[PDB]
């Protein structure tokens, strides 16, 4: 289970969203429409961080339930190119 | 099979790039880079 | 280690044949077959691999018949990036699939001479003949094959070169046929009785007539296993059937009114 | 330098001579083909040159003829890549353009189609460059290594090879001694894959060889010369039995039903 | 622009044709067997041509791709379904009055050969998905190992070709016809291999196996002589390895 | 108008059915053997015919790539086609308005010639990712050495469609038919090399040489005409000295 | 509202045509070879509620690639932006109206299954154009030289041709009539007569129209359209009456 | 219910009825046999109708093919979200790519790259499937999966006694669309005609008869004999 308290949330000022489109000044709502695209790109970029970081994990969690479970003794050879095989998990962008 | 014609996209660089690359950080790396972004956004809560 | 699912196998002859598997299941060789048809063969080949135990999946599972344009077995030994149109990166698949491990070679009369040549030069020395431009690379994996075809009469026609067949040649099973195996079929007849009982999960077995067993007998069976699989779910078709034992078996999926 | 053998299955008969005809040919890089049998040490003595690739930078590459598939097949003479395929991706350049200098092993299949082996051919004769296209052949040396698996003047006279791509092949033809003429180090290589055997089982020991054994082997028609008799070991290894007798009934057919 | 001449009256003639022939950028075909050394004489004359300091330089029939013809003499110029690149034009684009020995001709497709055809045109080069056609002269030489009326009777080549045909085909002599410099050939290939061989001299030379090789096939004129002259020579390798018992018979059975 | 060579009866026939055609925008074909030059003939009318100024088209047959006429004829100009996009220029878009010679359409694909039916019955034809179809002003020609009387009667053109592609077909007579300008033709063709070899006069031939072209059966015609200039320029000689022997079979091997 | 021959059963199979014109139903329209008679179906659409309704006719031979998206439903949404840059598909372009097909019995005859479908209420939906159609355009197509026993030669679905039509178009035999002969002659020789700028028409021999009367119609109206004009182009003159008939170009002197 | 459209006196439809009403409740996958156009789809247009989830989007809409990457972007979103929950489609089985049948088998299960949705999958074939597998041109597995419980249908020469009640049936259907005053009558002539008519599809090839031979009669006074049949053809 990802840690979503420890995931933080990014939220965007609705009062601000709804104070652009009225503004009747094209440099107000520029400006407003780049920091909107801006914060939606690194939200989306957060998310995405958290929702491969939760496939991987399943996908060690399977491979290392033994190393969960018996120990480092049981830890099993884990490497990203056969867990990203075996979960297709990231090939570039995990690494 | 063979070869003739047929066949056919890309993805982003730089500010795509530098939002991935700062995912690949710490987990309070993050938060504390969250932090100051935010410190700028007039848009964001 | 891991157990082997259970198989009807009472015939004495396979039990031999288990146990012959058995000495060489430490053994890594060719294992070859006389592939019986509606007969099961690619379960004990699993029982093979299960037998072997190997950590990761060394039990690759796939036929010829589905490479039906040369290129698909040909991706076997996959594509790596950008030969012929790349539709998806590292086409390379099958290959890795036992990585430390064996082949499975069902449907391996049907395939391309060519096919096979190529089969074969990747059996000894093990060099990964990627399509397009790289280097090659080896694994420590196996194979294994299972087949109604004759060996010695394509061996006449020639369908494989000389070499590939004997360099198969490390283990053989002829199988037995459908109407040679009886007692054995049976035994399998109630046990996937019991097994359909269960799965489905009905709340009676309902048997079935002394009748029924023996007109399933006066039934063509030319699959031991594999027809009878089809029976099983055929009578299982039937509802109201679990309560009460019946010989209805649905032989023909086409035979209706 | 000198590289120890790490297989010499040899024959003292001629395959003596013949490796030593072998060695001293071997400095040259000039046209270099070879002629055996079913499975008759081919690959090996491919193996034997690979050692003779004089010095060091011996680049094996390796031909293997009847393989290819179709339609590709000409890209991999030549050379993919450019924008020129139903893709586009970086010169992955042909087999022989991927290997510049390497050592050349053909693999005897005798192609169906003369042309493509013409077209081999004549980037084999020399090599200009491909500076408009890498769909074209390029400026490289190789060695390059031939056999002979079939009846070549036969098909030179059976139209099945091309007499100009014969008469380029073969400078110095290199033929082999079969089964039923090497038979020289029969119960020698015999025992010595019976080694290998037994090491490979981990074995206790080797229980022997039997003088019906011995005599059967003698009589034996060898289909395959080197990996059969090999294969004939193996079959024996496997049918295994007690060290108390030496070696016991013929593993030279295991297709023959088990008794 | 030269090599071991054969020394024939006939390759005179033939070396008097080609001179010539020398300014003229007519189309040039040839009926050479292996050995015969026509395209060394063909790029002899591209480097001898008028366009002495000219874009020479073949690319074999059997060479082009199953569906690249058009993309064979032409080049890429836009689309084809790359969706990149594919800008580059064809080396017989990049030729423009160069030449390019077309070898192999014996064995191109009919389709190929109709594509030739149009080729066979005046000018008008046509790329995919073209605006206009580039008239672009090319110096156009061949040469085949078989008859051209032996094709035209089997129908092998279309009459197409036949019109394709332009300058008098000069043909190599056979080696019983050539018979020229035999053992004068023998001495140039062998000074040639014992370079090669790196051994100092044929102190066994002899020459009465010279004239029993004057008695041989010879199938290729230089393909053959040469090559059985390395094969005896590598057989002996020694100082004094005369002409006497070298046998030309790779694939026959030695003792 | 054009150099014509030849003033046959029969040419001038064909010239006046020419001069009686050229209103006919209606499309037809001509019937000739390889290298009748026929197609210059009909570029002569396509200047003298309604396109005093249009487009001109050469359309080699084997030309095209699994790739449409929006990749062929009309052009992927309105591009948003599969893959990557551009403007794209289009032949049959481009030749509206001017002079479409078909180059030796019997080679042809079935699939060709299925477009081009309705290409031309209606004139209207579409392109890639277009509207609407317009219609063409341009000329519809063509020619090819095959006698498609048994082509489409092997089935080898849609003979409907091909039929629909005539109006009313001209065939030149075969020159050995003709048998008559040869002499008029040699004396161009001595001229012309005489110019083109910078020659300083034409020898002449021998009557020897004119009953040698009595003879000679000429299976090329026009195409045999300029062979024989061909080997005339080999045969130039001396001026001094007449052409004496001028039959060159090249396919026969001379000494 | 066209030019062209007619007979007494050709009258009849042109008033039951009408008759079916207003229809809606689509029905299978088969023509002599020298027929071409799509301006029947031109009138029929004029008969038909489409006498203002869409009109988009295409030859089932001119494909482009493996597939054409605006064969059926297609854009410019092949990779990178996906837009629907002209949504607008086949049956899109032909939504309402008169959806005619050429050239049918020659394409693909998996492009033949793919048809039954958008047949059956299109229902297309590209990434350009997402619908499910069952719109009404008026559905009817031609080039039909082919037979049922193209079926039993395997050409093509026999099904999705039995559920192509209820009713039928029919073509009497050019050779057969023969009987506006002189009619329409006259017709396409001043036709052609305004076209060449020609002075007038001389007349023909009857003797020549009779001689020309002999003529297996192959090429039906095709045939006599050629016919006339190489007719009138060896006449050349309008001087004396055209008392040759040209029987084949296929001809020499 | 759904307007008794191709009512099938036969008892064997009424039959096929019952094991489509028993199976209408289930909501595993099936499938029915019969001949397309020789009834295409009537059954699954009842099934629809019959929908115990009446309100499940029993979008369903599988009779054809469309294209390869439009496959890739069906399965991996149409699918089961072109009918999420509803009931599911198939025909033309036959038709499908070896890649699509793989993909929507899978999804019928389960997959092996490295789940589905909805329920009560719905098929059926116009093709001997076991001369097929004979051919080999599909995975068998596919076809035991589906193979639980199927729907057969009565052949045209099968269907036999109702035939005459369908074909009334059409007549009052179409008269009612064809605007004509009645349908003229039934003449013996016809009725043999129908007899002998083999009619190798059952509902299309009588349905596209009768439209031809209405639109022959076009009098619905005057009662029609032995009106011909052919939707297509020159003179
Ligand atoms: N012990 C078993 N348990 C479950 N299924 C079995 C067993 N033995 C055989 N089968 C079934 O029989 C079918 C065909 O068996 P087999 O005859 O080995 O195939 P082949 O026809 O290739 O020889 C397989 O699909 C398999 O599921
Ligand atoms: N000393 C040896 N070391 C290794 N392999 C050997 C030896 N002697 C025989 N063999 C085996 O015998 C066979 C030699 O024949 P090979 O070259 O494979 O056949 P072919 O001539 O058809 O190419 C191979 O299977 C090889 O492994
Ligand atoms: N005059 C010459 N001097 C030296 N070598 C020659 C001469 N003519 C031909 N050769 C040899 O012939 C070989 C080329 O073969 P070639 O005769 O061109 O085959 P083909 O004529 O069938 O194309 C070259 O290796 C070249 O060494
Ligand atoms: N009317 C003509 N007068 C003189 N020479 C002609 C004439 N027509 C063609 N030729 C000659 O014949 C050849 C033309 O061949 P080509 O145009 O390819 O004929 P084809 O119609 O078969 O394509 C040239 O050598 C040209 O000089
Ligand atoms: N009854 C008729 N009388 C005269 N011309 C006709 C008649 N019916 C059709 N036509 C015309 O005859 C021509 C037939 O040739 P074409 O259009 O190529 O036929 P198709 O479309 O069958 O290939 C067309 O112009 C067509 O409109
Ligand atoms: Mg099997
Ligand atoms: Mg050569
Ligand atoms: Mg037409």
């Amino acid at each position: 289970e990802l840690n979503a308290d420890s995931i933080p949330r990014l939220k965007i000022n609705q009062q601000y969203a709804a104070m652009g489109n009225s503004a009747r000044n094209d440099a107000d709502g520029q400006f407003i429409r780049s920091n909107l695209q801006e914060a939606r790109w690194l939200i989306k970029s957060l998310e995405s961080r958290n929702d491969t970081l939760l496939r991987v994990s399943r996908c060690i969690v399977e491979q290392q339930q033994a190393f969960f479970e018996q120990g480092e003794e049981y830890m099993k050879p884990m490497v990203l190119a056969d867990i990203a095989q075996a979960v297709e998990m990231h090939e570039s962008t995990i690494s | 099979m063979k070869q003739g014609l047929q066949l056919r996209s890309l993805a982003m660089t730089p500010q795509l790039q530098q939002a991935i690359r700062l995912l690949q950080l710490s987990t309070l790396e993050l938060q504390q880079e969250l932090q100051q972004a935010l410190e700028s956004n007039p848009l964001l809560e | 280690a891991e157990y082997k699912d259970n198989l009807l196998g009472e015939a004495n002859s396979f039990l031999e044949v288990l146990e012959q598997v058995s000495h060489l299941a430490p053994l890594d060789k060719p294992v070859l077959i006389i592939g019986e048809r509606g007969t099961g063969k690619e379960l004990i080949a699993s029982r093979l691999h299960y037998l072997s135990s190997r950590w990761q999946g060394p039990f690759i599972s796939l036929n010829c018949a589905a490479l039906n344009e040369n290129l698909l077995d040909s991706e076997l030994f996959g594509h790596e990036a950008g030969a012929f149109t790349g539709a998806q990166k590292r086409h390379p698949g099958r290959f890795e699939r036992a990585d430390g491990g064996t082949l499975f070679l069902d449907e391996l009369a049907t395939a391309p001479m060519m096919v096979q040549e190529k089969l074969l030069r990747v059996i000894e020395y093990g060099e990964l003949e990627r399509v397009g431009g790289s280097q090659p690379l080896q694994v420590n994996v196996r194979l294994v094959c299972a087949t109604n075809a004759d060996l010695p009469a394509m061996v006449n026609e020639g369908t494989f070169r000389a070499d590939l067949l004997d360099r198969l040649a490390f283990d053989v099973v002829q199988l037995p046929p459908l109407r040679e195996r009886e007692s054995d079929i049976m035994l399998m007849a109630e046990y996937f009785a019991i097994q359909m009982c269960r799965e489905i999960k009905l709340p009676l077995f309902p048997g079935f007539t002394e009748r029924a067993r023996e007109t399933l007998l006066n039934y063509r069976w030319p699959g031991n296993i594999r027809e009878l699989k089809n029976v099983v779910e055929r009578s299982v078709y039937r509802h109201g059937t679990s309560d009460y034992p019946l010989d209805d078996i649905i032989i023909d999926p086409f035979k209706r009114r």
